[PDB]
């Protein structure tokens, strides 16, 4: 079991990798509150 | 909730203000006329708001002298401005300090005076004043002291930032320029509360070798005013990891009461066939800021040394590659500081990219005004003196003020003032040895 | 049932507590609405320490949030927890602070400390059994020192038997973001000496040394090292927040580990730290937990330890771990490492295992060390001072706002009658 | 949240700040160009006048 | 020459590219409505050390 | 990291600095003006990486005559360089060290010395500050001279190649060109590192043998010049098996320290209608590396011994037959060497094969450049002496070096050190007999 266990939450920390890669790859797709931008543009 | 009253003196004043508001402007978003386009708090910092889209400024222009400010009133600004602010007067102070301090001052103090405190009424907290003018002729120099003696008496506990030209130290363009001057550096000595020194030559060599523009002009020698001023006092008006107040500037620059005469530098003074060849990052804009030929005044700092150097960065600026920049410059031997003070900068770190007006500058993604109290300003203060000395010494050009009404003590009470800024000088100069 | 009320002061001060508050929200499952959405009914049970009971579950956090400048409380707000908090706690007032500890002392901040006073006291008397209060604010400048100071005062002078927690950000000796810093900063000292309970001393330098040497960080930015303040800000109250063996409280750790009532500063420490490269070349456990914990690169105050003895140390581990690794292993660092170690005052280390572990961890600990090493962070900052005080510089203001030449000199002899106890200690 | 702290979207910023950096220098080439053509404008129109 | 200073109309790609404000509404609307005060008469109960509302059954 | 500027002074370095870049960037991928056509960290060294991924050069051209540096601001690579980086004078150095070490100079020499400055400080571990500078017309001599002494004071122990044109035997396009050389090396004999003297008759008599080209020009001797510094700095811009850094080469080459002036030969100077007929086998380039009629300063080895050989080769070079042909050749007697130099030459092995600027040297898939302390430049030196001697003999055109400063003592007292040179060399060349 303690192995299994060990196994398992090694496994969530990969996947939870791989959900952060996907995430920062969605997030800098292009990503702007008009507030950010001055009248000038908007 | 934060705001600063300007005030502008003199042609100088007038047209430095002229750049600085067209800047003003464009920084914040709003057009010409004043209406915003087809759309904050940033406009609290400068402007007001009459529940109508018309966002008026705080600014008193002040002169003695017309088509200065009717060049304001015809051109493309004619609305932006209350058509009333604009004082004008009737009769040019003449190159008199003391024809703008002594005769030709009654007929519009009480009016200048007047619509400072309609400004300052409409002001939930006054941070203070900004006090753009030159150390030239009387309208720049008599009116501006006649109305710091005012304000101190007006608004005693109120902060009064000012900026001023310096006299050119070599050249000139009038022949009473000492004389004004030593009267002004005498009458704003114990009233203005921190003055930034601005001299033309300076503007002139940085131009003429950093902005590849061969020829420069008045257009662009307080073009460049306008972006120092608004880096100073933008702070305020956005937010930052190190956001520094007005109030700040001055207890972190002046150490002694009498020693309120920082000289100022810009970084990025890049021009734009020129940008696409550096980093820009933050080390090297600080070592251009401390490279001794991009200053606002002509003196050599490597014959003094530093006393409090205030560095404002703003736009995507890391406060540790502010720390490897200032860890850098600690290390050099030629950049000397005073061992009254072991830790001698400020950090002040804003997000805003600085504006561009269309003409010489290039925006950057990083710029730092370094504002440095020296004690290498003394060299620019004998040589005035000696000026001054020089052109005294038989009463030339003095029959003219007497005649209108300044005493002959005021000239001595001048010199022996600034003798004891010389002498207090010298003496935060040499270091501790009890 | 135990409680504890989060004084904020300073810009510092309210960005390092938003981030730990934002940390322990998110341990305890709460969204920034102030809803409930968690886990374990642990989080839950012992809730009401920092978080107020409100009308349906929308848990508020007991927090003054207090500057003399009215926008970085805008900024908190307009942060990822911002909705979070009373907007009765927000109290600000327009008027220049200028990092001058006489205009956070004895002027504007006077005139402001009354009503944050009330604040604190409805948050006081809105308690079960208040442990103390928590102040976050940073030494170097104003009003975190100047108000902050005044606050402790007042409410020790208010409330004498609680636990006072001061989380100061101490001025670095690399760089300094403002130049009044020794003169904040040995008032605030002296103010903090006979006031406070548990201080623990920040530096600037060392949070860029981990963001650097350790975690391999490109640009580590403010955000990142509030946060590494929140990681053991959160981590020494987390005995009296969540079950497990060994149990710890505030004033535990304070009677485990301060031995003579002046020596009561402190060296924070939080080390399970690897960077995103190095965390798969790991064997994470207790004895490598120790050896982070003990090794100087981890440490939050720049001071070596190697240049003084420790006082007296302590680890609040976190997480499902066996103890005999931590006893075996505070027993083996003991017996490397003994001339670093006070011998008059024999096993001076302290173990508390709670049972939670922080999010995205299995184990953790968080590092408290009344170290020796406070000599030197004492010192260079009493040399900066009479350096600039010999030739009466920088200080018109103080003498305008209305201090007295006699009161610096009051200061500096207190910090020096501080470090004299720490010369004393390393040579017995 | 996220936003706040992951330091690969300030690094991506940085990318992208600098790239409109470089194209917005590029529009400003382009108008200080045309500044130098209505320079050259108003030299032959004093040269004519001269004339 | 003074006539520079308004020319040469704003184009829609000269601003800089990102603004970062200082909005003031939440201290806008807090300040005029006061800061606080306690000037209340209590209402905190009779709280004890660790004995609330205890239990005396050990007597005759 | 891996850094090393380049300091080109006079037209000869300028015109060869032309030669180099050329090759350095179709080598590592630079465009003609940057920004790496690309679809690793090579650039770095020789390079800096500036904004929107672009690749400035690191140089510093300067000459007191526009004519040159003018010809780089107007053709091909009119992007690389940021204009202040190229710094020009306005009045000749006509062919006069006084020119440089004391008159047109004393003006210039503060801002290149700015400006190298800049370049450094946007590095990390400056490996050497190559300067290319010609023995004669005086820029190369006079400037030289000042900026190496300033250099070796602030820049210490940082290594200073300077690949120096040495005069010329016969030929010699210059009647002064002889005091300079004697005045020039009373400089380079006590602020410099590892100066490569290269002899252009040299390059002219191989051009016409092995390159074939019957009659090229002036571009086609300083781009075979151009394969030698490449090969010098490609173990610090690319990989290889053996790396060997520019501290590496003085560490192992110069013996004493005042023998620092090495002769180099390059490797495959075939022509390709020629190179289809031969195996460019490693031992065969370095056979005829050690060859009398290839050697790139007249002065022939025979009539000399060998201090201490550099081998540098590049391109597939099997690293166990390079000990075959370093034995092939010890074997010998012809090649003499030092008996006080038991261990005979350094390998050096790249990877990255020689590039081919579509030119002259063909494609040759491997090559070597080829260093030495060889005991017999002494010829060389001694034919110098005697010119300067003839010439002082009746203090000829001296009238000028004396009214452009320079009292009439340099000369002697130079001339003095020159034969101090003299003898250190057959003195190192001594047989050990005790
Ligand atoms: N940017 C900018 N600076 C100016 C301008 N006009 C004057 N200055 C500065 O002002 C200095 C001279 O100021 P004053 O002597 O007071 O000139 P004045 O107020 O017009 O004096 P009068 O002839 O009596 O009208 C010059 O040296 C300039 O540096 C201007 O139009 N634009
Ligand atoms: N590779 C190469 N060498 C050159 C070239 N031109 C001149 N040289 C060498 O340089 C020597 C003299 O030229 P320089 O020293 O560069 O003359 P200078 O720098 O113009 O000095 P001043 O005449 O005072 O302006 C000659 O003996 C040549 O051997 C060239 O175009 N290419
Ligand atoms: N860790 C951390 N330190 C900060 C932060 N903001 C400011 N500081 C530090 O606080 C020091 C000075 O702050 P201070 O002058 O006291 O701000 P004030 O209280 O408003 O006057 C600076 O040296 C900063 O390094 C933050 O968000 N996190």
């Amino acid at each position: 079991a303690e192995k299994e266990e060990e196994r398992r939450e090694f496994e969530a920390g990969i996947a939870a990798e791989k959900n952060f890669q996907d995430k920062i790859e969605k997030i800098l797709s292009t990503h702007v509150l008009p507030r950010n931008i001055h009248p000038m543009r908007r | 909730q934060r705001e600063c009253i300007s005030v502008h003196v003199g042609q100088a004043g007038v047209q430095i203000g002229n750049a600085c508001w067209e800047l003003y402007c464009l920084e914040h978003g709003i057009q010409p006329d004043g209406q915003m386009p087809s759309d904050d708090d940033s406009f609290n910092t400068f402007f007001s708001e009459t529940g109508a889209g018309k966002h008026v400024p705080r600014a008193v222009f002040v002169d003695l002298e017309p088509t200065v400010i009717d060049e304001v009133r015809t051109g493309t600004y004619r609305q932006l401005f209350h058509p009333e602010q604009l004082i004008t007067g009737k009769e040019d102070a003449a190159n008199n300090y003391a024809r703008g301090h002594y005769t030709i001052g009654k007929e519009l103090i009480d009016l200048v005076l007047d619509r400072i405190r309609k400004l300052a009424d409409q002001c939930t907290g006054l941070q203070g004043f900004l006090i753009f003018h030159s150390f030239g002729g009387g309208t720049g120099s008599g009116f501006t002291s006649l109305l710091m003696e005012r304000l101190s008496v007006d608004y005693g506990k109120k902060s009064k930032l000012e900026f001023s030209i310096y006299p050119a130290p070599q050249v000139s363009t009038a022949v009473v320029e000492p004389y004004n001057s030593i009267l002004t550096t005498h009458t704003t000595l114990e009233h203005s509360d921190c003055a930034f020194m601005v001299d033309n030559e300076a503007i002139y060599d940085i131009c003429r070798r950093n902005l590849d523009i061969e020829r420069p002009t008045y257009t662009n020698l307080n073009r460049l005013i306008s972006q120092i001023v608004s880096s100073i006092t933008a702070s305020l008006r956005f937010d930052g990891a190190l956001n520094v107040d007005l109030t700040e500037f001055q207890t972190n620059l002046v150490p002694y009461p009498r020693i309120h005469f920082p000289l100022a530098t810009y970084a990025p003074v890049i021009s734009a066939e020129k940008a696409y060849h550096e980093q820009l990052s933050v080390a090297e804009i600080t070592n251009a800021c401390f490279e001794p030929a991009n200053q606002m005044v002509k003196c050599d700092p490597r014959h003094g040394k530093y006393m409090a150097c205030c560095l404002l960065y703003r736009g995507d600026v890391v406060p540790k590659d502010v720390n490897a920049a200032i860890a850098a410059i600690k290390t050099k031997r030629s950049i000397q500081f005073v061992d009254w003070c072991p830790t001698g900068f400020k950090v002040g770190i804003n997000y805003q990219p600085p504006t561009v007006v269309p003409g010489d500058l290039a925006k950057v993604q990083r710029a730092v005004c370094m504002l440095s109290n020296t004690t290498a300003i003394a060299e620019a203060w004998a040589r005035l003196d000696h000026k001054f000395d020089l052109m005294y010494a038989k009463r030339a050009f003095v029959h003219w003020y007497v005649g209108e009404g300044m005493e002959e003590g005021e000239f001595s009470e001048a010199r022996e003032d600034m003798a004891a800024l010389e002498k207090d000088y010298e003496e935060v100069g040499m270091d501790s040895v009890e | 049932m135990r409680e504890i009320v989060h004084l904020q002061a300073g810009q510092c001060g309210n960005q390092i507590g938003a981030k730990f508050w934002e940390v322990i929200s998110d341990e305890h499952g709460i969204d920034p609405t102030g809803t409930y959405h968690g886990d374990s009914d642990l989080q839950l049970e012992r809730i009401n320490v920092y978080y107020n009971e409100a009308t349906g579950g929308k848990y508020v956090p007991r927090a003054v949030l207090v500057d003399l400048e009215p926008g970085t409380m805008d900024s908190v707000r307009s942060g990822p927890f911002g909705q979070i908090f009373r907007p009765d706690n927000f109290v600000f007032g327009q008027s220049g602070a200028g990092n001058n500890w006489a205009k956070g002392h004895y002027t504007e901040g006077a005139e402001l400390v009354d009503s944050v006073l009330d604040v604190v006291r409805k948050e006081a008397e809105s308690c079960d059994c208040l442990q103390g209060f928590q102040l976050t604010h940073s030494l170097g400048g104003g009003t975190g020192s100047g108000m902050g100071t005044l606050l402790i005062s007042k409410i020790r002078e208010e409330y004498p038997d609680r636990i006072m927690n001061t989380f100061s950000v101490v001025p670095s000796p690399k760089v300094s973001d403002t130049v009044v810093e020794p003169y904040n900063a040995t008032l605030s000292v002296h103010q903090l000496v006979e006031n406070t309970d548990e201080t623990y001393c920040i530096d600037n330098e060392a949070l860029y040394d981990i963001c650097f040497r350790t975690l391999k960080l490109t640009t580590p930015t403010y955000g990142d090292l509030n946060h590494l303040v929140s990681a053991t800000m959160s981590g020494v109250t987390t005995c009296l927040r969540f079950p497990g063996q060994l149990n710890a409280d505030l004033r535990k750790l304070a009677v485990n580990m301060v031995p003579f009532p002046r020596l009561h500063f402190f060296m924070p420490g939080f080390a399970p730290l690897t960077s995103r490269g190095s965390q798969q070349y790991r064997a994470l456990t207790v004895p490598e937990l120790t050896q982070q914990m003990f090794d100087a690169k981890n440490m939050m105050a720049a001071c070596d330890p190697r240049h003084g003895r420790y006082l007296t140390v302590a680890a609040v581990f976190r997480g499902r771990m066996s103890m005999k690794e931590v006893d075996e292993q505070m027993l083996n660092v003991q017996n490397k490492n003994s001339s670093y170690f006070v011998e008059w005052i024999p096993n001076n280390v302290k173990t508390a295992v709670c049972d939670i572990p922080p999010r995205g961890l299995k184990m953790s600990a968080t590092f408290i060390g009344n170290s020796t090493a406070i000599q030197e962070l004492f010192k260079r900052i009493s040399e900066q001072f009479t350096a600039m005080f010999r030739r009466k510089a920088f200080l018109h203001w103080y003498t305008g706002e209305g201090m007295d030449e006699m009161e610096f000199t009051e200061a500096e002899s207190n910090m020096n009658d501080l470090g004299n106890p720490v010369v004393t200690r390393g040579a017995c | 949240q996220f936003r706040e702290c992951c330091e690969e979207l300030r690094v991506e910023l940085f990318c992208i700040h600098q790239k409109a950096v470089c194209e917005e220098r590029k529009a400003q080439i382009a108008f200080n160009e045309e500044l130098k053509r209505q320079k050259l404008v108003e030299e032959q129109m004093f040269l004519k006048l001269w004339e | 020459n003074s006539s520079n200073y308004g020319e040469f109309l704003p184009m829609p790609q000269f601003f800089p590219c990102y603004y970062t404000p200082k909005e003031q509404v939440f201290s806008g609307h807090i300040r005029a409505t006061g800061f606080y005060q306690n000037n209340t008469l209590n209402t905190t109960p009779d709280r004890t050390r660790t004995l609330d509302f205890p239990n005396f059954q050990h007597t005759l």
